[PDB]
């Protein structure tokens, strides 16, 4: 213990001094009187500063202070031994604004000596007051009015509140219903009986007030310890006690309550407890990050992550790749004079009553005067499309399990590009599922295509079938052979190079488009006298190929 | 307790008419 | 008096709210 | 002139339109309404057929409630030119309320409303009621009188078209869709008979033009007689509200209280109601006499005065007792007309036998209507003689030379927003004891005057210095300690040394210099507020450079000591400071030898912008990657202040080396001329403000710092020509020897030329080329190419190649081998 020396707290930084103090000494009593100018925090201040305090040998006064929401903040207070301010008073509440409530709702304090005092604090209640009564040590019937303010407590404060049921009629993905189920009696019925909530005069009440806001959490509180507070989204009034709120993200857990507005002089309020509620699945985000490389000529490899909110529970992911023409050669660029290597792609509130009260008054002003007195798909599921030659897949998808965040393929049609989608789906509500048409599903999410090529092939273009002629025994010789069974986009040029076998001889090859071979499919070459080598190659627009095996021809 | 609009009502529903003020 | 002061600010009858009338 | 009124005017008394349609006809032949007529309780009005277009105007006023089936207000009033409100009910001359029929009002003829106002409400099917300007009709006096809510306008009522008329305020002037309003200038003052056709100033709501040219009131301004318009009614004839009349004619004129059927009596040339103060009405009602005495005293039974209209009937009343408080509790959406009719109601009372509360109250200015009031007597509310609660407009007790004795008991105040705790300690002599203060338990001191300025003093603050990040303050105010130590010439004095805390100083961003002050309570407090001070000389410092600033001084004192002093706001403008850097430069490369550049300004330029400022600078282009073998993978392609005007130029004068030109502020885009063909440019982009006259006037030439921070940026121009290569190429045989090519580089490489083509090939059909790559350096150290080759005739070309890339081949030669 320290017993630390009692005073007047005049700022925040004063009840800094105190922290650690479990008791409180000093004839003098304990003020508080903090304002606060331009900021918030009073709350973690004061108590990090007096929460260890136990016991108070003096009174205790707090007044003329702004945003002191309660006295709870006293976290170990129990006895105050009451050595006053006055001598009749042990405990001096003066005024407070927005001082609402004293201690909490598990916690109680022995008025060792002296009565209490309480007066202009307008937004304590006066039954809040009565709660100490059993706890004095002189144990009284009642408060005097000299000792509180009946009339001067919490005059603006109602607390005669009473609870409302609240219930959703109806939920979606951006939006949902909300009723209230606990009938308020908008004017005196004069028939019937029950509707506790009930205004005895119907003007008086301007309609329900619905509170809401993002909370993953569940667990947000009405009140907050800043004196301002804009967390809440506020709607506006209105009498039916039907509301729909929307412009919502779905698939969040929201929370809401709703209070009851009255004119500033009727006494009988009315709120609800926070309830949470979701609102329902929407469509899923797009596959992020997704990206495609080549694996081998007929294999390709898909990666993807999802790194944003899946507005629902993953279902199931999607692939699917469809075929997409290889290119073609543009007949107006000349080749053998531009050959190809293929290098590839790929704040204020403050409600004003003054119109709604001058009305109703104009209202009984004119009622006693007139009366007398006598491009893509919806469709996705599992297939596989082999082409009609069967060598490769032309269409493939299929579905995973949502933790398969990668997938291969086999059996492609060797070079060409590929588009695929990476897509997610998420599971079907009952209220869809069982209640819906198959239309206007959206249960899926968009896809952005990723273009992809396989490698060219691992044996390459080939010109099988080579043989060479000279026929006359005067014609120049003449070279056979036949197109690739399978070449890699189409074939532009063929380049039959050949070699002189002769020392200080080098080979020279010729080159020629991929026409000029409908006659015979043969071509013929002029060359002298002599013994030769001959070896043919082909030329695609994927790139140049490798060359056949060597031929020989003694020319003469 | 009968104010505004319910007692105009009442009204109407009693005595099917008014009495004048300065007839 | 009037009406308010007789049947807004306390409660009224049906025959404390005849009076106001022409015919019945 | 004399003036003539139109028709012969015939007056009947106050009206009530009552049950059925077949009351419509006691109206008939009315042209002037002497009283009020009421118009209400209407099941179904369809069926009637005749208008009246002789009534013309009405003394006291107009209300229609609860009527159905009638769907044109002109159905009843052609021709209701003006509404006199000398009796208004509740401050009201004109009342439409609760009426679920009615669609149009048809005005046309309609020009002025005397007194108070208009309350157009609860009328669904209404429409064009927001349109027309009430305060033109209304008088030239306070005009708030004019409520005009619940008529349907949410959606379906946005059809007011009005006819396609005159547009003013944003908005059409119609009565509906077929009558445009009628306006005209000052010198008419809203009675003219079209905008520009206004008559005599002797008549109101207008009048007819004879065909000799005669005009003919449709209403005197004045009180009218024999069907003549004067300023004042002759000798021997009394006014009635309209007219003269004589007193024997005044004693059979009726007029309708809340319940009583009063009579006028003839006094001093007025058909008064009833006497004045100070007088009494013969027991004969002939006349009025001062009765025995001055003290014609009259008592009467206190109550709730729940509004004006009740507070008229205690009109005459010099002493109000009973058990029960009399109770204010009057509430009107603005105070516009409460005192005119307030004062009337209970100016005549001097002594209250009980207590006194006013609480609830919206639209109360002041107590002031208690004119004669003298004594409270305090009779309970017990314990409290006077209770005043939650009046969040009264602003001011009794008049400064009132003063009223409280008898008994205490008081009680609370909740009083715009009350000054200056007003209320005027009372503390008046109570019975005269304690030296209030009890703490009887009046707050934060309920009470927390949000209205009240009292004070005006605190003169000015500015002395001025810089481009901070300001300083003065006070010139003096500010007395203690005992005065000097009296008079302002000293606004603190009684105790201890009581003054200091000045408080704030200051916040304002560009419109309009911002109202720091508000009571929690958010929307974003005065920057400064720590008190004593000395009154304080330093705002870390200020955004060329802003407007808005500041205010406020004292403050221990206990809330009603002594305070506080000062109006002012503006002032922070220092240009220095300009910040240019927006999003981007460059790009037209030609070989031109770039150009484009720049924004999207930023705050403080002071104004004077000099747009470029500056260019050659880079050298990089070199010679001798880490790598070109010939076995060449590279194809290639990938990327204090100062004055006026640039550099080379030495072969084909290009600058850098270059730099001053802009006028319209620029956005430049592009250079003469420029080195591939290679790198730094670039500025580069903004200046004007300097202020100290800076040059009082300050030597140092850190200055008038244009803003250089961010570069780099750009090459492109690739220069198809042309410069290799040159004068020439092929000839060594000699059996090897063949051998010479020729000469270029004088003006594309970069430094790093490999060289030599792509030969021979004459026969369907060839191509073999060619061989030769790695620079040592190329033209044999004055020539070698190259082995063998018989055949052959064709040769050469390309150079540099950093820039492949260039492009020279023409072909042609050489035969044997
Ligand atoms: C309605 O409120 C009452 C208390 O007033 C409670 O007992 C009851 O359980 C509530 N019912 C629902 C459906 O919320
Ligand atoms: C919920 O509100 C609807 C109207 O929005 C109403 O028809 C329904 O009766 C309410 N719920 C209950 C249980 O009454
Ligand atoms: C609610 O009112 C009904 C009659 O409308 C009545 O029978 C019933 O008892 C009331 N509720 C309770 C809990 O008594
Ligand atoms: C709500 O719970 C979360 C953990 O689920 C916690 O981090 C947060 O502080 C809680 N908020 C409140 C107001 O209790
Ligand atoms: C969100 O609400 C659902 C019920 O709608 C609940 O099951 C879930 O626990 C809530 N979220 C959290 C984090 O508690
Ligand atoms: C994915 O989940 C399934 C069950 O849903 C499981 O059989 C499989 O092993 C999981 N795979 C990985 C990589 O976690
Ligand atoms: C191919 O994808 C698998 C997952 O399906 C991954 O483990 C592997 O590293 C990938 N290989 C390449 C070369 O990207
Ligand atoms: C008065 O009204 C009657 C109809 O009731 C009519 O005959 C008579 O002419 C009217 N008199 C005047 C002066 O308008
Ligand atoms: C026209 O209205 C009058 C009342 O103003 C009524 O007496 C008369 O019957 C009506 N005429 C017709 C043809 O209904
Ligand atoms: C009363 O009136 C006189 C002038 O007749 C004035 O001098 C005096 O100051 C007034 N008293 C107060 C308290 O204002
Ligand atoms: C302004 O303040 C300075 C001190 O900061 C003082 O010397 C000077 O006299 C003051 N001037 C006026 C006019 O108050
Ligand atoms: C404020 O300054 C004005 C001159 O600008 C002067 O007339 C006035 O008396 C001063 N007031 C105070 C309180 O200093
Ligand atoms: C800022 O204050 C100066 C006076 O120094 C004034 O001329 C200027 O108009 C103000 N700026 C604005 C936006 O009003
Ligand atoms: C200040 O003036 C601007 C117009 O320049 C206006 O938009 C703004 O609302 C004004 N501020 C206030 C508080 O009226
Ligand atoms: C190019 O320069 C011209 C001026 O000749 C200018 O209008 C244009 O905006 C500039 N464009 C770019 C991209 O620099
Ligand atoms: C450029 O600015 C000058 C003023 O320095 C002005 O006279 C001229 O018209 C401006 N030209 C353009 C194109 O903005």
């Amino acid at each position: 213990d320290k017993e630390c020396s009692s005073g007047l707290i005049d700022s925040l930084e004063r009840a800094r001094e105190f922290h650690g103090c479990t008791i409180i000494t000093g004839t003098e009593p304990l003020t508080i009187s903090i304002k606060r100018e331009s900021g918030a925090h009073v709350m973690d201040e004061l108590k990090y500063g007096l929460a260890a305090v136990h016991k108070i040998q003096s009174s205790l006064m707090v007044h003329l202070t702004y945003g002191l929401k309660s006295l709870k903040f006293f976290q170990s207070l129990t006895e105050i031994s009451g050595d006053p301010d006055a001598d009749k008073y042990a405990l001096y509440v003066l005024d407070n604004r927005d001082l609402d409530e004293l201690w909490g709702p598990n916690q109680t304090v022995f008025i060792r000596k002296g009565g209490v005092f309480f007066h202009f604090n307008p937004k304590l209640c006066v039954s809040t007051i009565n709660q100490l009564l059993p706890m004095l040590a002189s144990k009284p019937k009642f408060f005097e009015k000299s000792d509180v303010g009946a009339d001067s407590n919490g005059n603006r404060g109602s607390c005669g509140t009473a609870v409302l049921n609240v219930t959703l009629q109806s939920v979606g993905a951006n939006s949902a219903m909300l009723n209230v189920t606990t009938k308020v009696e908008i004017g005196e019925p004069q028939k019937p009986s029950n509707a506790t909530i009930v205004f005895k005069d119907p003007r008086a009440f301007i309609g329900f007030v619905f509170y809401h806001m993002i909370d993953p959490y569940g667990n947000s509180t009405k009140s907050s310890d800043d004196p301002c507070d804009d967390r809440w989204k506020v709607s506006s009034p209105e009498k039916s006690g039907v509301m729909v709120l929307s412009n919502l993200i779905p698939y969040t857990n929201y929370s809401y309550y709703v209070r009851t507005m009255a004119i500033s002089s009727e006494l009988t309020n009315a709120e609800s407890d926070v309830k949470n509620f979701r609102t329902n699945p929407g469509r899923p985000s797009k596959v992020t990050e997704v990206v495609a490389t080549a694996i081998s000529d007929s294999k390709i490899n898909v990666t993807w992550s999802y790194l944003d909110k899946p507005y629902g529970v993953l279902t199931r992911y999607f692939i699917k790749a469809k075929l997409i023409n290889r290119p073609t050669r543009n007949n107006n660029r000349d080749y053998c004079t531009e050959p190809l290597v293929k290098a590839m792609e790929n704040s204020s509130q403050e409600y004003d009553d003054r119109k709604v009260q001058a009305g109703m008054e104009f209202e009984n002003a004119l009622q006693n005067f007139i009366f007398v007195p006598n491009d893509d798909e919806n469709t996705y599921k599992d297939e596989e499309d082999l082409s009609s030659n069967k060598q490769f897949y032309e269409v493939f998808a299929k579905e995973l399990p949502p933790n398969q965040t990668h997938f291969v393929f086999e059996k492609l049609r060797h070079f060409t590009r590929y588009a695929i989608f990476v897509v997610a789906c998420r599971e079907e509500i009952p209220s869809e599922k069982l209640r819906d048409t198959s239309f206007k599903k959206s249960l899926c999410s968009d896809y952005d295509t990723v273009f992809q090529t396989t490698k060219r092939k691992k044996f390459a273009d080939i010109v099988m079938d080579l043989k060479v002629d000279l026929e006359h025994a005067e014609s120049p010789v003449r070279v056979r052979w036949t197109p690739p069974v399978d070449p890699n986009g189409e074939i532009v040029t063929y380049e039959v190079a050949y070699k002189l076998q002769k020392p200080d001889q080098v080979e020279e090859k010729k080159c020629i488009p991929a026409a000029d071979f409908n006659q015979t499919a043969g071509y013929l070459i002029k060359l002298n006298e002599g013994l030769y080598s001959f070896r043919v190659r082909a030329n695609s627009i994927a790139g140049y190929g490798d060359f056949t095996e060597v031929e020989h021809i003694k020319v003469e | 307790t009968l104010c505004s609009e319910k007692l105009n009502e009442v009204l109407s529903m009693v005595c099917e008419e008014y009495n004048p003020v300065i007839p | 008096q009037g009406i308010v002061e007789r049947c807004c600010k306390k409660s009224c009858d049906m025959k404390a709210l005849r009076e106001y009338c022409s015919v019945v």
